[PDB]
């Protein structure tokens, strides 16, 4: 949420810039450009890992819905209608897989938990997506 | 004329680590034995036929390479003529096939024995059936390494090694003077039983890659100390000796005492009475000799390596005194230690560094000697048969003796320094199939490593040259794991050096064109740059995993396919877009790993050097092949080895008028090689070649020339049968050399021919029209390659010569089927030039033979079995005798 | 004629007297230790017959000279063979033939 709360915004990102050149703080030898950016790349796997690899569909058509510059709530109904096109491609060999793998974990369906993390995890992808091209 | 099929087994060759033998070191005694018990066999396992075979080996080329080889399929013992075996009934080396008799006829049958004996000064090899000799020995091998009794099979056999030494003796009283087999097991090393040339193990986890091996050779067992001829002891340090000898010897004779030794006239401790507890003026003579001697080498030495050694102080020397002793020490005779004082000084750490030097120089010394009064090695300790196990010179020997050694030099050096005197090859790329390779995705496989050294992991073209180091050239980008080193053309230091049992992985994302590594459970970052270690290389024509394992190691690569088994691919991998290499394949991946076998292989065009132009003969002129070097501005000189593309069989198993009435009724053939002006004659060597040969040597001369010769005779002589063989005919080029000739180069061109008679097997040689003296006879049904060797020291090196004679018809005659009569020379394109390549690609099978060893017990020897078949598809080339 | 060299001891007084149908294995290379027929392939005896020849007389009189187990390396010459025209395609005229028999003998 911090995230993407500096890049929608321009006084955070300006600010940030301004204040290491400033104080000549170093920004390099702690990562052994540099933002908070660093955090989420180093952060982003363990919080993709709740992505339920059958829903890699879901989160393809979310990141469009996040570019039509659509609120939390708009993007949060537009999935809420489409929770029958969830993946159900079982049979395909890309997936095969990877459903083998999520259940062989050691750890453990609700529909309002299903598309709170897909939401989650666009955001944070289709900003970064938005970086990630400067 | 076309190539054949057939179904060929497997077969494979075990061998205890009783390496035996010797050039001039004491090595070993010189007459070894060796027994085999062949429990059962069954004949025709599956229905080609069953192999079951004895022999000896040598470390010098005997690797047995499952699958292919040469011949039809099988290469075991009888292979080429690093190795000689006797089967049954017939006798085989060298992959020709030697009938000998023997009372009650009959191949390796279900409980039996045999008996072999190895003899050196006068080489040969002797063979026993169970209470019978057998009617063949060997002569005249070459030996330069050590001979590994080995054995071998197909399928389905069940054997007992009976080196003996144990309660389990030879079922046969060896012959006088022949060591019982029990010895020569290179101490700081038990006995086991391995293959030869393994590249594949059983680990616990599947597959384990393993690298080349690392075996002693002949002149390793040979003490060799330093030069101690001429360096002018002074009578500084000749004034010394006395006062050195006696505190070393009584130091000697604490260390007996210290076992209870007292003072009599017998040994055998349990009498307890070695007389060694006298003073050094007080010994016998021939002791007393030897141990002055022995401090005057030691202080030899010590002037001979260096550390001049200077007048430190003579008061400290002068007021020393000796040291109490408790009495425990004084012994029944009266006899009492005289220890000096050595708590007084202590040495430099540079002191203690070279007092292990000095230990290897004695301990070197002591070996000589003995070795000319005439000890050898031995298992078990026999001093009236002089024979003695601590005669390995210094590097093979047991820690308790190294320690035992570095202590008597060091009190030896406190006793020195107390009165003053202060002293001042090849390596393995393992690859996947060419039909693997991709050239766009994201894909990652898990490379494992258990043995620290030098080591290689990462992507490289199809192309790729199994030759050249990995990393060295454009075509493989691979990471170093012994100093962890970026390795493009170039050295670059990148990560850290990894540890034992740790992975290290290789991770490649075509999209963006980048290879990314990562260590074990994280991933590693250069030097000072970021991830994406090889910034946008190109796609090239995709990538396949590659495997570099050096000298004595051993590697897991894991290429998926057992994503459960996966060590990670969840800490990382996975959450980016990535998936494993083999996920989806059925069929375990075949690996494709370079093979050390030097092979024959055409010349390629637009060769850096070694170009080759053939020329048509003229009215004056026969066709001629040259050989020129094109680049002798700055380039390097190599010992070529060439050869002509065709086989010449010798049939018959069972001015210049040509006369039509003898020319259409001889099998005589004359092709010559001419040479060159510049080249100097003395390093051409013109002659001919078998199928067989495989040597590759940078110092190749017709002294190490393989040959070994084969007398089957009878027990009242019958020497009648003594035929030799060889995969190597020719004469050398400095003996057609004028004795006026040598001190000056030479302007004029040698021409050497080769005469063969395919009748009779009968070959000679002459230069510039001058019959020679050397002459070789072969055996028929023989091919023999037109070849030569040259090292050259000339623009232009060789020229081939297809020439004709008078009444002798030229190669071509015999070189093809409808120019069998026609008494003209001819070039067909087919017979081209070929080099020897030094390594070549090679598939590796995908199974393996399932071979149990173990040890069966005291009694019944070591234990190898095996149960089970395997079939492989051959493709036999017939030109060539390989498969 | 042929030769009866041995290579398994086998046992011996059971030699065909006459017109009893012997059972052999056979495998036949040529030389240069070329191979070209092998009823260890077709896992078939050959079921010989003796009297009614139908078969190269060589070979007749090599598994003649055998018995129980005994495996014979029959080395039969060109004349008492398939001749100077030789079976075409498969051996070519004039060779010598190297046989691996072994009799079981199944009647
Ligand atoms: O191998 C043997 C031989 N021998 N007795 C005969 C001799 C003669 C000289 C020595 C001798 C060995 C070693 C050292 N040293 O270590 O300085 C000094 C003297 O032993 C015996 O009881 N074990």
């Amino acid at each position: 949420e911090i995230f993407i709360y500096w890049s929608k915004s321009h006084n955070f990102k300006r600010e940030e810039q301004n204040f290491v050149v400033q104080n000549e703080i170093n920004n390099m030898s702690f990562l052994t450009t540099s933002l908070i950016v660093a955090t989420l790349k180093k952060m982003l796997p363990i919080g993709l890992n709740m992505c339920a690899p059958t829903d890699q569909d879901l989160i393809m058509l979310a990141k469009t819905r996040y570019a039509l510059k659509d609120t939390d709530e708009e993007v949060r109904e537009f999935l809420q209608n489409n929770l029958h096109l969830q993946g159900k491609v079982e049979g395909s060999p890309s997936l095969r897989w990877q459903m083998a793998l999520y259940r062989g974990l050691p750890g453990r369906d609700d529909p309002e938990k299903i598309v709170r993390r897909v939401q989650e995890v666009s955001a944070v992808l289709y900003h970064l997506e938005q970086t990630e091209h400067p | 004329l076309l190539l054949q099929t057939n179904l060929i087994n497997y077969v494979t060759s075990i061998r205890p680590n009783i390496f035996v033998g010797r050039a001039e070191g004491s090595t070993q005694y010189g007459k070894w034995y060796f027994e085999v018990m062949v429990d059962e066999v069954v004949p025709f396992l599956t229905a080609q036929a069953t192999h079951l075979r004895v022999g000896w080996a040598l470390t010098e080329g005997y690797s047995p390479y499952p699958g292919g080889g040469e011949g039809w399929g099988g290469n075991g013992v009888g292979d080429d003529l690093y190795s000689y075996g006797f089967d049954g009934l017939h006798l085989w080396t060298g992959h020709v096939a030697r009938p000998v008799t023997s009372p009650g006829q009959h191949l390796l049958a279900p409980e039996d024995v045999v008996s072999c004996c190895l003899d050196l000064s006068v080489p040969s090899i002797s063979f026993r059936i169970n209470g019978c000799p057998v009617q063949g020995v060997f002569e005249a091998f070459n030996l330069d390494g050590l001979f590994f009794p080995v054995v071998s099979f197909s399928a389905g056999v069940k054997v007992r090694f009976l080196l003996g030494g144990r309660h389990g003796e030879f079922k046969f009283l060896p012959p006088p003077g022949y060591a019982p087999c029990h010895e020569a097991v290179l101490p700081r090393e038990r006995l086991r039983l391995e293959p030869i040339k393994e590249y594949r193990r059983e680990g616990p986890r599947g597959p384990h890659l393993v690298g080349p091996s690392r075996c002693l050779s002949h002149t390793d067992f040979v003490p060799c100390p330093v030069d101690t001829v001429q360096i002018v002891l002074p009578p500084h340090l000749e004034r010394i000796r006395e006062k050195l000898a006696e505190n070393i010897h009584e130091l000697w004779a604490l260390t007996r005492i210290e076992q209870g030794w007292t003072y009599g006239p017998v040994r055998d401790d349990n009498k307890r009475l070695h007389p060694c507890l006298v003073n050094f003026h007080s010994l016998p003579e021939p002791e007393r000799n030897y141990n002055l001697q022995m401090s005057g080498e030691t202080l030899k030495t010590l002037l001979a390596l260096g550390c001049h050694v200077g007048m430190a102080d003579e008061k400290a020397e002068d007021n020393l005194k000796k040291t109490k002793l408790p009495k425990t020490y004084m012994m029944s005779n009266g006899y009492k230690p005289a220890p000096l004082d050595l708590s007084h000084v202590r040495l430099t750490p540079a002191q203690t560094t070279l007092v292990d030097r000095l230990a290897e120089n004695g301990h070197n010394v002591w070996a000589r000697d003995r070795v000319a009064q005439g000890w050898s090695y031995s298992a078990v300790q026999d001093i009236p048969a002089r024979r003695n196990p601590r005669l390995v010179p210094y590097r093979l020997l047991d820690e308790a003796t190294k320690r035992s050694n570095r202590d008597s030099l060091c009190q030896a050096v406190r006793t020195l320094l107390g009165y003053g005197y202060n002293i001042e090859d090849r390596v393995r790329i393992f690859r996947a199939e060419k039909s693997y390779t991709v050239q766009s995705g994201r894909w990652y496989f898990e490379f494992e490593a258990v043995t620290t050294g030098e080591m290689r992991v990462g992507w490289a073209r199809p192309e790729l040259r199994p030759d050249v180091e990995l990393g060295a050239d454009e075509l493989a980008y691979v990471f170093n794991g012994h100093r962890g080193q970026r390795w493009h053309l170039g050295s670059e230091p990148f990560g850290r050096p990894w540890q034992s049992g740790d992975v290290v992985g290789c991770m490649i994302d075509l999209t963006e064109n980048t290879i990314i590594f990562t260590l074990n459970g994280e991933v590693l970052m250069s030097d000072s740059g970021s991830e994406t270690a090889f910034r946008e290389i190109e796609i090239g024509d995709g990538f396949l995993p590659v495997c570099s394992l050096g000298p004595g190691q051993v590697g897991h690569l894991n290429l998926g396919q057992d994503v459960s088994s996966l060590r990670f691919f969840a800490i990382c991998g996975l959450q980016e877009g990535f998936e494993p290499f083999a996920i989806n394949m059925q069929r375990p991946v075949t690996t494709w790993f370079s093979k050390s076998l030097p092979q024959f292989e055409p010349v390629p065009p637009e060769h850096p050097h070694y170009e080759v132009a053939r020329m048509d003969g003229t009215v004056d002129t026969p066709p001629c092949l040259r050989l020129a070097h094109r680049t002798w501005g700055s380039q390097n000189s190599l010992v070529e080895m060439l050869f002509l593309r065709l086989s010449l069989p010798v049939q018959f198993h069972q001015d210049n008028r040509d006369d039509p009435e003898i020319i259409l009724n001889t099998t005589t053939y004359y092709y010559s090689v001419r040479v060159f002006a510049g080249q100097e004659p003395s390093c051409v060597w013109v002659g001919w070649v078998t199928p067989d040969y495989h040597q590759h040597d940078m110092n190749f001369d017709l002294s190490k020339v393989r040959a070994v010769t084969v007398t089957m005779g009878d027990e009242q002589g019958n020497v009648h049968s003594s035929l030799k063989c060889s995969n190597c005919y020719m004469v050398w080029g400095g003996d057609f050399v004028s004795p006026g000739q040598q001190g000056r180069i030479s302007h004029t061109d040698l021409v050497i021919g080769c005469l063969v008679d395919l009748a009779t097997g009968l070959m000679t040689f002459t230069a510039n029209g001058k019959e020679s003296n050397t002459f070789f006879q072969v055996e028929p049904n023989t091919k023999l390659f037109p070849a030569v060797f040259v090292l050259p020291t000339h623009q232009n090196v060789i020229q081939f010569e297809l020439g004709k004679q008078k009444n002798i018809m030229p190669l071509s005659a015999a070189m093809f089927l409808s120019e069998r009569k026609n008494p003209a020379p001819q070039c067909p394109p087919r017979l081209e030039v070929q080099m020897l390549m030094p390594v070549s690609w090679s598939r590796m099978p995908n199974h393996f033979l399932q071979v149990e060893t173990r040890r069966a017990g005291e009694r019944l020897g070591w234990a190898v079995q095996c149960q089970d078949p395997l079939t492989m598809m051959a493709l036999h080339i017939p030109e060539e005798n390989r498969c | 004629g042929v030769e009866i060299e041995t290579i398994s001891p086998g046992d011996g007084r059971t030699f065909p007297k006459k017109g009893q149908t012997c059972v052999v294995h056979y495998t036949g290379m040529l030389q240069n230790g070329k191979k070209f027929d092998s009823s260890r392939d077709r896992n078939k005896p050959f079921k010989f017959r003796i009297g009614k020849q139908e078969v190269i007389k060589g070979f007749e009189e090599g598994a003649a000279q055998m018995s129980l187990g005994q495996r014979a390396k029959l080395t039969c010459t060109p004349d008492v063979a398939y001749g100077a025209t030789g079976h075409p395609g498969v051996i070519p005229p004039n060779a010598t033939l190297i046989f691996d028999v072994e009799l079981l003998n199944l009647e």
